[PDB]
DNA sequence: CGGGAAAATCTCTAGCA
DNA sequence: ACTGCTAGAGATTTTCCCG
DNA sequence: CGGGAAAATCTCTAGCA
DNA sequence: ACTGCTAGAGATTTTCCCG
């Protein structure tokens, strides 16, 4: 199980954490709050 | 120093020191003084230092619409070759992109189209216009253009060069089709020495040629491999390895460890 | 079929890793798949992603080959 | 040391120097010049371009004449400034080097030679079987759509992508894509003939032969109209 | 290929192309075509691709206002060591900017002050207070924020700093004095693992003591050197180098080269 | 002698030539139409 | 090999850590458990604070009371908002770790004891003496500004860089560095003590020594409180 | 004097060269000016402007010397 | 000398208006 | 005549710790 | 093999809203 | 389950050209 806190949309604030579901070369698919969002790798931090 | 996790963690409450700060203050070896910082939420504040990998594909496009001049101008790129495809449009609609990328794919072969979300890109226009041209579409994360950062660089390159012929045309649409030809034919550069025209040319034809060479080789060249195990398809026998897919799975053996029977 | 393995390997590839920015350069073609090709690079084989590579036949061939 | 088996093959069956470059692993530029000593053997840029009308609507279609590879607009007048417009994006497009129209007015204005002396376009003065078919493609799928300009690019698709034949099956797409990729080859050959045609090799020390290819480790000249290979040091290359 | 030269220059004229379109379609040489490039004027659109480097002298200040939650924040930072001064002011004048640069020249041995070209920095209230307290003053190249490379980047850390510890204060000038805590003394890394705060003491503290060190050296050591020539100041007498200054130039010599007399 | 072609001030568009006075390290000082400029050098290209 | 030479110099004159490591090229830990074993042998975070009254208006003033360095500033009201605020700004700039206080309203504020709680300052219940000396300042300027603050603050930085005296003729900002820089030594000598006080070394095998210093070839340790100097291979370190 | 020499070299100095943005690591100090600084990094004697030179002692200075 | 492990260093990015 | 930088996140190299 | 010279490659930046 | 890139400007390395 993962931590992913990620920085989403025109927003600076950083949200998380949230299970990550996906991670791909590039980029995420991560599960907050019920909410499947992709993030960028640049905008997403992964703790184990 | 056990005690010292205690101390830190209730100093990382109040002043959220990094990992150096509390390993130097509370002499925690690095890995528990990280593990404190790890576990406040208030720390991650920062992402991956790196950056992802866009699709070169021969049949993906990524298309973007610029501003000049309060006009619009809706550019495409073949990713692959750098050969751009730009027209100056009345409004920023999706009727007028799905009548641009119906002419683009009548234009090219043109197998996927990457776009941001713009209104233009992700209406139902422009989507029955890529279901009858059999185009796929590919949307970017929203607010992230570096997915788009091909067409979005072209898009600078473009700019560029009508910056240089503004004065040669009278209409700002007649400019961008002379930028349209100074880039496409006039600029050489790049992975051949080419212009993005004879990049798009050769990578087509390559590609055309290419699966043709494979499909008469593969047609003939029926054998099996056994390594290590258990059958599998023979790509290419080498000298000193041999490639071989099993299990949906591309793998690269050497000459010692495998055999090729039928 | 051994002319036809020596005109594809004529072509060139242009490829690139999953964590490096910068082309490699032009590695000889082994095979090509619908989502991989193969590939020989610094005597090297190696799979590639179709979608981390660029194959041409680059028409400078015309002096060397 | 293929040269002499290319030769014999040559005078025996009058080979191009694509089938010799290729049977003989020569290069091009030695192929050339065993096709172009030969005394027996002593288009890829022309478009065509006219106007047709349909449903009260004037429809710009040009015509690759070496592949049939169509290219049609939809424009709101047979103006000079709309036929330069859609010269300007088609020499933009594809490389063009010559348009053949029929003395139209549209076709001879000014703005239309201003366009075709920009981009370098030859004006000179299978077209109507090419709108034949168009048309044909047209009221095909003139259903498909609202408005006759997204039919008149549905059937430029259809035409250059989904319709095959000639002789190997292949569409216009690829047949162009095909014959431009072999322009390329012409060309970049005549660059690499045009970089050391202004060379002369004086080798063994007879006389001033003409470079052919200046390898890694030997040169191949021509010298009383025959070829031969010298190592790199026993020759001498004087660009004059 | 002196015809190729004429028409080059006659095609660049129009399609502007660059140095390998030109090289490669007129059979150019590439110092040609790239002085084919290098005269047009419509052509030099690019500027070098390197970057400067700010003044990391320990007198030196980086002084700037950045704006948060609807107030401004005049912040300073000691370049050599990263130490940071931030105040909420009431305004962005140059009267409320001359009273945080006196009492910081009272804080700490301010020698030059790094501003841009903001009115409050610009301001004759500024330039009577550096007069003053014997700071000289230091613009950057206008509307080229990089000069001031190190505050701005200061600037985005005091802000990171004031959104972990906005709610632990009622006030933002509170928040603020708690981040410049937290930037001085909790936060350790840097070339000596150190905080800000013991970088900028051992820094001033070396300062004061090198400068000494040679003081006392160079009172003692008084000898001269011949070397190739004519006298100069040893400074610094080694066993395969020796190190001089004559017409006010530090230069290096070998031992085998030199010789040191008085 | 040198010609400074350089981007000046919130304007993408590239003034020049100008007469070279200084070039240091990180920036360059030049002359264009009797005026004196101070150009960083990522913002200036200098042709003998 | 320095160790005895350091021991006899300590047994003769009793000298600190510093100059036993700096005459001897010692390790510190080394020369501070010389000085520790001597049985002969067995202040910089201090700010003390006030409030003067000048020209109506209140100044809070801090003095470093080890070096004389004073931080001042005229604060709109004698309050506890406006005593946390200068605590928090001071604590911010200079590693308070204590003031003196004089049992006022606005010190033994709720505001105050959470300001000095959150910079982790002891608050405890030479600097009337540095008041006057301000207030001579302050006088001395009052001339060169138009407002009180300005003042002040010239006043703050004539006393801590243009007045100088004691015995090497240094100012207050130079006494204060030196002094900060001397407590930063300390601190990182206590924390390499403590890095090293929870392991034991089995030399030569006899007891558990105590380790000083574990270098790149060598490691030295003390054993029956005297110290040797012990080849890496020899000995071995445990954690306990 | 000597000593006073080997006290000045305890110093380490952290540079940076005209066209490299990164801080090359702790040289040694071995003479101080008002506008240079003469270091020996890497077995070489180099001379720094004074702009573009961190000198400290590095108070970790209490584990080696 | 040889593997793990841990420390050190190198690479690279956002945000600074 | 002036000038990008800073701190964190991973990745890779380098040093240490005992056999 | 050895120097110059020229070509090739590596590094790095703005602008893309 | 997706993703920075591109072309130019200097700097440095690498290959060529004849002795
Ligand atoms: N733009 C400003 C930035 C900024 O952009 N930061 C983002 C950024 C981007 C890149 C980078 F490397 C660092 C970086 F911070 C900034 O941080 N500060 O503090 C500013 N302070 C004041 C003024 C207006 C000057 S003026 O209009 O008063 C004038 C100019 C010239 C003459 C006269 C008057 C602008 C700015
Ligand atoms: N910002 C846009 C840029 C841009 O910033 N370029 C600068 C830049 C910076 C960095 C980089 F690497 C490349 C790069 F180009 C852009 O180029 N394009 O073409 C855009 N097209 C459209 C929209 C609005 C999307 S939406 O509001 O309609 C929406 C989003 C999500 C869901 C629904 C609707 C924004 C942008
Ligand atoms: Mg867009
Ligand atoms: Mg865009
Ligand atoms: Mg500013
Ligand atoms: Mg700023
Ligand atoms: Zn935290
Ligand atoms: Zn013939
Ligand atoms: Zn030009
Ligand atoms: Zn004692």
């Amino acid at each position: 199980n993962f931590r992913v806190y990620y920085r989403d949309s025109r927003d600076p604030v950083w949200k998380g954490p949230a299970k990550l579901l996906w991670k791909g070369e590039g980029a995420v698919v991560i599960q907050d709050n019920s909410d499947i969002k992709v993030v960028p790798r640049r905008k997403a931090k992964i703790i184990r | 120093f056990l005690d010292g996790i205690d101390k830190a963690q209730e100093e990382h409450e109040k002043y959220h020191s990094n990992w150096r700060a509390m390993a130097s203050d509370f002499n925690l070896p690095p890995v528990v003084a990280k593990e404190i910082v790890a576990s406040c939420d208030k720390c991650q504040l920062k992402g991956e230092a790196m950056h992802g990998q866009v699709d070169c594909s021969p049949g993906i496009w990524q298309l973007d619409c610029t501003h000049l001049e309060g006009k619009v101008i809706l550019v495409a790129v073949h990713v692959a070759s750098g050969y751009i495809e730009a027209e100056v449009i009345p409004a920023e609609t999706g009727q007028e992109t799905a009548y641009f990328l119906l002419k683009l794919a009548g234009r090219w072969p043109v197998k996927t189209v990457h776009t941001d979300n713009g209104s233009n890109f992700t209406s139902t226009t422009v989507k029955a216009a890529c279901w009858w041209a059999g185009i796929k579409q590919e949307f970017g994360i929203p607010y992230n253009p570096q997915s788009q950062g091909v067409i979005e660089s072209m898009n600078k390159e473009l700019k560029k060069i009508i910056g240089q012929v503004r004065d040669q045309a009278e209409h700002l649409k007649t400019a961008v089709q002379m930028a349209v030809f100074i880039h496409n034919f006039k600029r050489k550069g790049g992975i051949g020495g080419y212009s993005a025209g004879e990049r798009i040319v050769d990578i087509i034809a390559t590609d055309i040629q290419t699966k043709e060479l494979q499909k008469q080789i593969t047609k003939i060249q029926n054998f099996r491999v056994y390594y290590r195990k258990g059958p599998a398809k023979l790509l290419w026998k080498g000298e000193g390895a041999v490639v071989i897919q099993d299990n949906s799975d591309i793998k690269v053996v050497p000459r010692r460890k495998a055999k090729i029977i039928r | 079929l051994q002319k036809q393995i020596t005109k594809i390997q004529n072509f060139r590839v242009y490829y690139r890793d999953s964590r490096d920015p910068v082309w490699k350069g032009p590695a000889k073609l082994l095979w090509k798949g619908e989502g991989a090709v193969v590939i020989q690079d610094n005597s090297d084989i190696k799979v590639v992603p179709r979608r981390k590579a660029k194959i041409i036949r680059d028409y400078g061939k015309q002096m060397a080959g």
